[PDB]
């Protein structure tokens, strides 16, 4: 349970939801599209 | 079920990155019968009428001519709305073709899909500049 | 079924009339499940988070203590949304206690009651003064 | 007594993930008597002035307004320091606003919070790009 | 005429100057800068491909300095940034160029942490040293 | 009639030699109705309006403050244009103030003076870096 | 309602959009953009290592344009900057990415000079076109 | 005699002095140090 | 012999007279090894 | 009996040396019946009232948290007063925690104890930052 | 014979580039019995003393600790002077260690070596900031 | 052989006395081959070029028409130069016609006459107002 500042275990790890998608985009397809381009 | 704040923040990031990188791919954010203004003004000096349908949204997006459209997000507020929707108010600055940054506001209403969970299509997209009204 | 443009215009007029004529009963516009934020700052500088629930909305309104607020609605744009809901984006100037006017950006989301026709409640209220976040 | 290398790695991954995700909540990492120095904004941008406290740190972070800042960490060095502190020196490539990857050094000095075990806060945070110096 | 105490910026700048001047001129005496608990890494590269580990004392700092056999090194400091930290110590961030034996100038990045000895006022020792060439990292 | 390629090479070598040597007398290359757009100079550094006239061009160059701006020209292309004009677009690496070597494009549209044969002045000068875009 | 006339910036942006949309869809019609004394060079490389020279007309630029297959070209514009020049002409500077035959996107840098046709108001033709991939030069 | 702006033939060439040296530095030695490290 | 407060005379300069040094080096020790060349 | 000018000058240098190096021991300069004010502000904005007594003066000094105070003394004027006491008028610049210098105006009055010769204590110390009261 | 304007400009370029790149090599600009007043206010509150000879010049230069010294030349004036010397007044901005740019002047008196063509050594080098005086 | 510091100080006092007491005879301070510039701007905005010759210096002084020039000399620095010549560097404020003071930067070069002991004349005079150049 090593957290920093006014954080407990759970918050930012849930705040980074890689499963969330918008439109017809496949998960991470938009990210990859931006990276290395 | 994720936080409305989570969904709003992630959508804001994805939208305002894809707008800079590949504006022609923005049409894949909306769905059938979705409202998308973003006109600001028309030939008669009035807020542009909403364009409905992915084909119309793509045509208007291409007409806007986004080149290196930089976005400077000052605030993003996400709240839960009807039918497990999310309402996002994004305020900040926008600069197309490396021009002067202009203050803007944008309202997103993202509706989900009973089929795929954690998938949202932008039902409403309203955009306005500060200078065009004040 | 009246036009969403007229619905939003009428609601904007009534809301900004009751903002100063009788702020005591402003909470009657909000439903049980309703988000409200009206441009507050905290010690750390982040904009104040929204409150939920009609009673909390009323308490927040009383804390804001609107005294003869003067409104100049530069722009209002309403459009259709889920369950024939209406999303309203308004831009204008608000002056509190006869002081100097302040630029503001707002988004209302109104959801029909489903009990009687042409009745709406403020599902979502996002208000933000420009100078506080820009 | 967590390993200095372990806490350095945990902090670096946490800090950069939060920075890419929620730039607004970046101030949470710091507290009182914490020095934050970065690239710097001015009339010319050359004078990079240190700021202290969560108030100024959040204000400066929001002024820099990272948007989808992609970070590729190339190296992390964590070591022990006084008061059982941890000093972290990080090398990576930082691309802000979808610009090009630019080499940088970020040096953190983390101090234990004292009350809760295995809790740290950013006491000193010195950021320095590569191209702007060399 | 008011004597005052040196600011962290001045202390760090003076220390960087002393460190690299001594190193260029008399590298063998550099071992005196450090203390009993002085963690030190300097651009290491073991026969694995990974950067070397740290050393935490006087005798090993000495033998390490003789291991890197600094001769007629030419250093060029491009950036020094000092700040105050816990217990009156100063954290220092340095970037620049370093060349040994008249080799090509190598991009280097370093972080010092100086701590007060305690007995004599305005006296510090190098509690922490983290030095890496960008070539062996990037 | 001098060759367009020959005049392009002569102008590029002369202009960059003067720019490296005596930045103060850079304005002498221009005249009246000459557009000069170069880089970005503002509070944010993004928008830099073009200036017209020798006075404003000299003021802009002095505000830029080229100090030992070393230029390594990689490619010069010079062609014919209206009024027997010459347009020259150059690729090179520019490093001012002994900073890092950066890619750039400079495009000049040169107009004949009209009085003296084989005389040209910089009618249009559009400069852009590589890091400022992409 | 005041009609006015298009500014050089708007003219240049419209030309860039039209040029690259037409190139992406119907490259064979590109020849309609140029004129009798229109010089054109488009990222060429001769069998010597130096960039290719330029064509100076209509039939031969059409021949060059067919020489480059130019199928399913994807363009991504990062920078269009236009200004007014001699004879109501507009000089345009463009930077971005171009990909032909669905290859990897390569950085391109280009300069247009548009000139008025004269007889018809608000009509411009491409007097000059200078295009280079900054991968076969840099 | 192809000049530009207002210059005559070679005033800029005169203003480009390559043989000028200061101190004991060899001609172009300083340029060498600043350009190539 | 001017004195202020309960402070002893000269103990003020004794406390504020320590020079900025490093390591176990005496004041200015690093310089002379450094200043061995032009 | 030494010159009051020299006396005031030496006290000034000693006082600021101790205010910087060892602020904990600053109270030793003050005496049972001494007044202290160091340019404080209250909620109402009136300058903070002076305190009395050595212990309360020490408490206030410690609450002021003088951390590495850098001070440039522009002018000192010392002159004779009642009972061979000396009044010192000081103008200068002072900055704590290594912030920017702030202009300050100060008045000391020192009184001999009468126990041992050439011994003084700070009877009264008035300090005001210019930007706070002007 | 090169014009004084040309000699002064070339020396200014070389000096303010070598100062940035290799400050330790500045001592070779001067010669025997040359004055170098570069400095500021001493302990006795007096203009910096002149150091004579390459030995003292190099020692003083290394004492100044010129790290990443950036210079923006606002103006350079060169005039011929006695013994076929050149007198150069250079005014501008100087920033050591990427700190705030400060206004400065420097006066160079360059004397020509006795038996060589186009060779100058700085006989006099007087430097002063603006803030230290006004 | 008087010290160059005293020589320069006395000359500065005499020169700025004659600048306002009797500017008619200011030409007497120069010789047949003397340079003079006193901070002028041309149409293009470049600083005015210096003049040469005693009679041209007199003309330029008359054109400047100094009327009751009040001068506050903030700093003087005089030092030795070739063949017992003296270089003086002076900083201060100067105002003509009893108008507002203007910051100024100046360099004098005085060469001995070689016929009369302790005889000096202004070989070179460089004067620049800060506002015009900076």
């Amino acid at each position: 349970p090593i957290t920093f500042g006014d954080f407990n275990d759970g918050e930012i790890e849930s705040l980074s939801s890689e499963l969330l998608t918008f439109g017809d985009f496949l998960p991470g397809e938009v990210d990859d599209l931006t990276d290395s381009d | 079920k994720p936080s409305p704040l989570l969904v709003g923040r992630e959508f804001v990031r994805q939208y305002y990155t894809l707008l800079n990188q590949a504006p022609d791919m923005l049409h894949r954010f909306y769905g059938k019968n979705s409202s998308y203004v973003h006109g600001g003004l028309d030939s008669n000096g009035k807020p542009a009428d909403a364009v409905y349908g992915q084909k119309e949204i793509h045509r208007k997006v291409m007409s806007q001519n986004f080149t290196n459209c930089h976005t400077k997000i000052r605030h993003v507020d996400a709240h839960a709305t009807l039918n497990d929707g999310v309402v996002v108010q994004v305020m900040g600055l926008l600069s197309n073709n490396n021009q002067a940054l202009r203050r803007f506001m944008q309202t997103f209403v993202l509706a989900p899909e009973g089929s795929v969970a954690n998938k949202f299509y932008v039902h409403n997209d309203i955009f306005r500049y500060q200078d065009e009204v004040f």
